[PDB]
RNA sequence: CCCGGGUAGUCCUGGCUGUAAAGGAUGCGGGCUAGGUGUCGGGCGAGCUUCGAGCUCGCCCGGUGCCGUAGGGAAGCCGUUAA
RNA sequence: GAGUGGUGGCCACUAUUAUUGGGCCUAAAGCGGCCGUAGCCGGGCCCGUAAGUCCCUGGCGAAAUCCCACGGCUCAACCGUGGG
């Protein structure tokens, strides 16, 4: 594996780009972004 | 293929410093390069250089002197305001006036002390400790 | 390194550095310029115009004479035959690479299971293509121009 | 956004239960006679104030932070913390 | 140094057996080279340096 | 009043506290004191007597 | 202080040096501390620092920093070890760092203090922080790094009175080394006692490593061994 | 001009290298032979005898040591401490003879001299740790690493070993002013090689 | 599993399928940072020779192996064919 | 300490989202291999331009909220006059 890119100066678009697609990958933002938690729990987002 | 002839001759230098070379020559030689060199040398970090012609772009022959912890280029070369010198010198040097940047302004390339003293910003494009 | 092998082979001229003509070089502009266009009406290719001088005549390149006419630039084969009409219409390695594909796509029909001499085709087209764009850029051919291997 | 509320004037501990911390505040504390902790806490955060605001304009240039510096060392200077030749040091 | 590079070719000032004619050649040839006047071999092209028929009269610099 | 610290004689880095240096006096006249730091003693690096001029390992 | 002057010469009388740095110390050739480095000597003999350096033997000078115990097996069961891990300095230059085993914790304990004394380093100290310009040995003068193991450690000049903002084995490290105030970045685990305490001891070694000119000096007030005021 | 005649020089074999080289050992070698053998310089090591000869004469006397583990070595090494005051450690030597304090002949000295930097290599590695000058005498196949004054010379042959020491012995003894001349000394050279 | 038999298949011609521990478990281009020692292709120099497109030694470029200094690494290890 | 505990949420911890600033031989991870379109990254010198970039100066980005000094409620919290 070479350097880590894009680290060009007018690259921008791809480097948010990248960003925004290996976030996914991370089950605590999946959970909240999608609301799987709000869809399956019987208590409904209450705590008591 | 080759892309940059500045961050090529700062690496060189700073792997042949730490194996104790007394003088080293860069291959593709540039304006630029001329500039920083001239640079490093009035601050006491190289002895002496200079040109050689061959009927390619030209060669430089450089003198060490065991001075220099680390020296490289900084890509991209970010803008900076006349005003925002301290950040720069957190995020590269070890302590509040140790080592200098390297600026291309309108009025030519010069360290950012000199910057800041005449009060101008520029193009960050290497740094020396 | 290599385009497509990605070798590494280092070998070609040394040039020294000189700006002057040698001393013991005798001959004149007018001869030279005689001489480069007898050897192309014998029908020679311009790279081998140059071998012919240098092996023969001893004239190590022309390019060290400024040109007669234009101060600001030296003297090259290529500008010699411009400036009496005999400089070709295509340039040169477009033409050798066209004219070797031509007689690969023969080879090639009567052995139509031989693989791997079709992929020496693909990578001689791809050169070909990179030629013509860089040529359409610069305006040494026509916007038209286009390479069909059917023609 | 969400109107202004106002916040506490004092800063917590980040343990709990660190044992050189308890032993000093313990010290202090009956020395000084203070009703509670908070208290103590109190001074404690007047103290860091000063501290960041001259750290803050050792590394400042301009013409207000040459005011705010002559401010800051009056406002130390009239609370009889400072002698009257101090510098900012 | 070496920074410089510095060809191992030379030309030659050779002299036809024949002929009796002086010319200026290549050490390493790419093709035959021949007699200027009367068409005799002097250089033949080999792998590196090339073999050469004719009588060697100086070294050019 | 301070100390001053030794500078090796080819490179002129200082010498560090445990690093494997050497000193002595030069061969050729005995007039001058030599120090060799650890990397050039590794590395064969010569050096040359600020007094007579004699040089290397 | 008085007190570790006759101890030093208690010492010094009743002792026999084995080595050519110890017969030079016994007779008075050499008479501080800082004449032992920077030379190439080898430091065999635990006397030398007691004569030299009577401080470090003060309860409040010494740092046992973790103990643990290991196991080898036999086909007769578990065989016990253990392994102390142990610092000692005189909180103004000196500073060095000592592991010790033993079959109970007590020898582990005398060896690990033992073996400290022979890893003596000196350091050097400043003052390089952007909001504390004052010249006074409190701190790092320049930022500083040090690895072992797994673990990286990166030093960083603070301001006067900030405290120690690093882990409880690098507190009790710089605090025996003479440092007051720091910042601090850290890779790896940390939670390995021997690699995090040989890190931080590393990039306080690297200190001697940075090339500086004398104008430097002035600057950042730097001070090698002793403060000496 | 010389201290010996250049026929005795090359009569021992003391220009005679091996097949191998090394970049650092340029300095020193002559020529290559036409079979693949490098030949050393002997003008090179009559200087330098001469310049190692002034060196050792200021450490006092019973403070120098000399090693060799080859079995060639071991006479002349032996004779050269009986001529000149030295302490000499013939055959294997004892790893902690310089580092461990505990052991029966611990002995620190302040210069060290080694036959061959290869053979003797626990030597010249304890020897490192210390702190001393270090005197070698390197063929053209050895490494500079580490030494501090080389003497270029064969490093192998019998009778070559012997004459290097023999003359390092006198010009010792010449220098430190213990015979008024050159001549005065009077020791064979046979004496101090191996025999048979 | 071992022994005696045995269909598809393995082979050729024209098509489809697109999969392997398809592994150097190491994406590709460029600059730089000690040495030592084998072997394959080309070139240069010197010495032999039964005159061979032959043999031995040295140097330059390009491939292909091993041991190793600085440095790297959790370590195994990698180290100008870099990790 | 007039408070002190339990449950659920967001930030920190976390360099477990990494521009600053992470990884991919053996631990998750280099497409089975290659050719090439957009995009990103691009060798040396001379002349011009002034779009990016830098400096100076006009017109704007409400009030409240934020920081500092001084003044009024016993001090403060709060509120006023000024500077940011
Ligand atoms: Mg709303
Ligand atoms: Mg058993
Ligand atoms: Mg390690
Ligand atoms: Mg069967
Ligand atoms: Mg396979
Ligand atoms: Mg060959
Ligand atoms: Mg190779
Ligand atoms: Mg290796
Ligand atoms: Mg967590
Ligand atoms: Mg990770
Ligand atoms: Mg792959
Ligand atoms: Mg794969
Ligand atoms: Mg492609
Ligand atoms: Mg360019
Ligand atoms: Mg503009
Ligand atoms: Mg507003
Ligand atoms: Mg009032
Ligand atoms: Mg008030
Ligand atoms: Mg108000
Ligand atoms: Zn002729
Ligand atoms: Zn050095
Ligand atoms: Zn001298
Ligand atoms: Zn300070």
């Amino acid at each position: 594996p070479g350097k880590k890119a894009p680290n060009g100066e007018f690259a921008g678009r791809k480097l948010k780009l990248k960003r925004k697609k290996f976030r996914w990958s991370d089950i605590r933002y999946k959970r909240r972004v999608l609301r799987l938690k709000e869809k399956s729990d019987p208590l409904e987002g209450a705590p008591q | 293929t080759l892309l940059d002839p500045l961050a090529n001759a700062l690496s060189h230098i700073t792997n042949s410093e730490r194996v104790g070379k007394r003088e080293v020559y860069i291959k593709p030689a540039s304006k630029l390069i001329g500039e920083v060199l001239r640079v490093m040398q009035k601050y006491g970090y190289i002895g002496e250089f200079e040109f050689i012609d061959d009927g390619r772009a030209g060669v430089y022959r450089v003198q060490l002197l065991g001075k220099i912890n680390k020296a490289g280029a900084i890509k991209p070369r970010f803008p900076v305001k006349a005003r925002d010198y301290e950040r720069w010198e957190k995020r590269f040097l070890p302590a509040f006036e140790f080592g200098i940047l390297i600026v291309s302004t309108s009025q030519g390339v010069m360290s950012h002390k000199e910057a800041r003293e005449k009060g101008i910003g520029g193009r960050l494009i290497a740094y020396v400790y | 390194a290599r385009m497509h092998a990605r070798k590494r082979g280092k070998s070609g001229s040394k040039r020294p550095p000189r700006t002057a003509p040698p001393i013991w070089l005798e001959y004149t502009v007018e001869d030279i310029e005689n001489l480069v266009v007898k050897l192309r009406k014998e029908g020679y290719s311009t790279a081998m115009i140059g071998t012919i001088l240098r092996d023969q005549y001893g004239i190590p390149t022309v390019k060290l004479f400024r040109d007669p006419d234009n101060p600001n630039r030296k003297l090259t084969i290529t500008r010699i035959l411009e400036k009496h009409g005999l400089a070709p219409e295509i340039p040169e390695d477009l033409m050798f690479l066209i004219k070797r594909a031509v007689n690969l796509r023969k080879h090639l029909e009567q052995h139509p299971k031989d693989l791997h001499s079709m992929r020496g085709l693909q990578l001689i087209e791809s050169k070909i293509r990179r030629l013509v764009k860089y040529y359409k850029r610069k305006g040494k051919l026509p916007k038209d121009w286009r390479y069909d291997p059917e023609q | 956004g969400d109107p202004k509320r106002q916040r506490k004037k004092y800063e917590t501990p980040p343990h709990p239960w660190i044992k050189e911390r308890l032993d000093r505040e313990r010290v202090l504390m009956d020395k000084y006679e203070l009703k509670n902790k908070k208290e103590l806490w109190k001074h404690e955060t007047q103290l860091k104030n000063f501290r960041r605001r001259a750290r803050r304009l050792l590394a400042a240039r301009g013409k207000q932070a040459e005011i705010e510096r002559e401010q800051l060392l009056a406002r130390l200077k009239r609370l009889g913390l400072l002698p009257e030749d101090a510098v900012l040091d | 140094r070496n920074v410089i590079p510095m060809p191992r070719s030379r030309f030659l000032r050779v002299k036809c057996i024949d002929c009796g004619n002086e010319q200026i050649v290549f050490s390493h040839p790419a093709t035959r080279v021949r007699c200027n006047v009367c068409g005799a071999t002097l250089v033949e092209p080999t792998g590196g340096k090339g073999i050469i028929r004719a009588k060697i009269l100086e070294v050019l610099e | 009043l301070k100390f001053e610290i030794p500078v090796c004689t080819s490179c002129g880095r200082e010498i560090t506290p445990r690093e494997h240096a050497t000193h002595f006096v030069c061969p050729n006249c005995g007039e001058a004191i030599i120090w060799r730091c650890e990397t050039c003693r590794l590395l064969a690096k010569p050096y040359k007597c600020p007094k007579c001029g004699w040089e290397g390992p | 202080s008085q007190e570790w002057k006759e101890y030093a010469k208690r010492v010094l009388d009743e002792w026999q040096p084995k080595t050519k740095l110890g017969m030079l110390v016994k007779e008075g050739q050499i008479t501080d501390i800082h004449e032992i480095f920077r030379k190439g000597y080898q430091i065999k003999e635990p006397e030398i620092i007691d004569v030299l350096l009577p401080e470090v033997n003060a309860r409040e000078n010494q740092e046992i920093l973790d103990i643990a115990l290991t196991v080898r097996m036999t086909d007769s069961g578990r065989r016990v070890r253990f392994r102390v891990l142990a610092a000692v300095g005189n909180r103004d230059g000196y500073v060095g760092l000592g592991i010790g085993h033993g079959r109970e914790v007590g020898i582990a304990i005398r060896k690990a203090i033992n073996y400290a004394k022979l890893n003596i380093i000196e350091i050097k100290r400043g003052c390089g922080s952007w909001e504390c310009r004052c010249r006074r040995p409190h701190s790092v003068p320049f930022t500083v790094e040090g690895k072992e193991g797994s673990v990286r450690v990166k030093l960083i000049p603070g301001p006067r009175g900030l405290g120690l903002v690093i882990g409880d084995v690098g507190k009790k490290i710089l605090r025996l080394a003479g440092i007051q105030d720091v910042w601090s970045q850290t890779l790896g685990e940390t939670r390995t006692t021997v690699n995090f305490a040989k890190a931080v001891f590393n990039a306080l070694y690297n200190t001697n490593k940075v090339v500086v000119t004398p104008e430097m000096i002035e600057r950042y007030g730097i001070v090698v061994g002793r403060a000496m005021p | 001009e010389y201290l010996v005649p250049l026929d005795q020089y090359l009569a021992a074999g003391v220009h005679i290298g091996t097949q191998q080289k090394t970049k650092d050992m340029k300095k020193f070698i002559y020529r290559v032979r036409q079979d693949g053998l490098y030949v050393l310089d002997v003008r090179k090591t009559d200087e330098r005898l001469k310049v190692a000869g002034k060196f050792l004469a200021r450490f006092d006397p019973q403070s120098i040591l000399a090693v060799s583990v080859r079995l060639y070595g071991q006479k002349p090494v032996k004779k050269f401490g009986e001529v000149t005051g030295a302490r000499a450690i013939p055959g294997r030597f004892l790893p902690g003879t310089m580092t461990n304090p505990a052991v029966k002949n611990f002995f620190e000295p302040d210069v060290i001299i080694i036959t061959d930097p290869r053979a003797d290599h626990q030597a010249m590695k304890e020897a490192i740790e210390i702190g001393i000058p270090i005197v070698a005498l390197v063929d053209t196949e050895n490494l500079l690493s580490y030494v501090d004054l080389a003497i270029p010379t064969n490093n192998k042959g019998r009778k070559a070993l012997a004459l290097i020491y023999w003359i390092l012995a006198r010009e010792i003894l010449y220098n430190r002013g213990e015979i008024s001349s050159r001549e005065e000394f009077k020791i064979p050279v046979e004496e101090f090689e191996m025999k048979i």
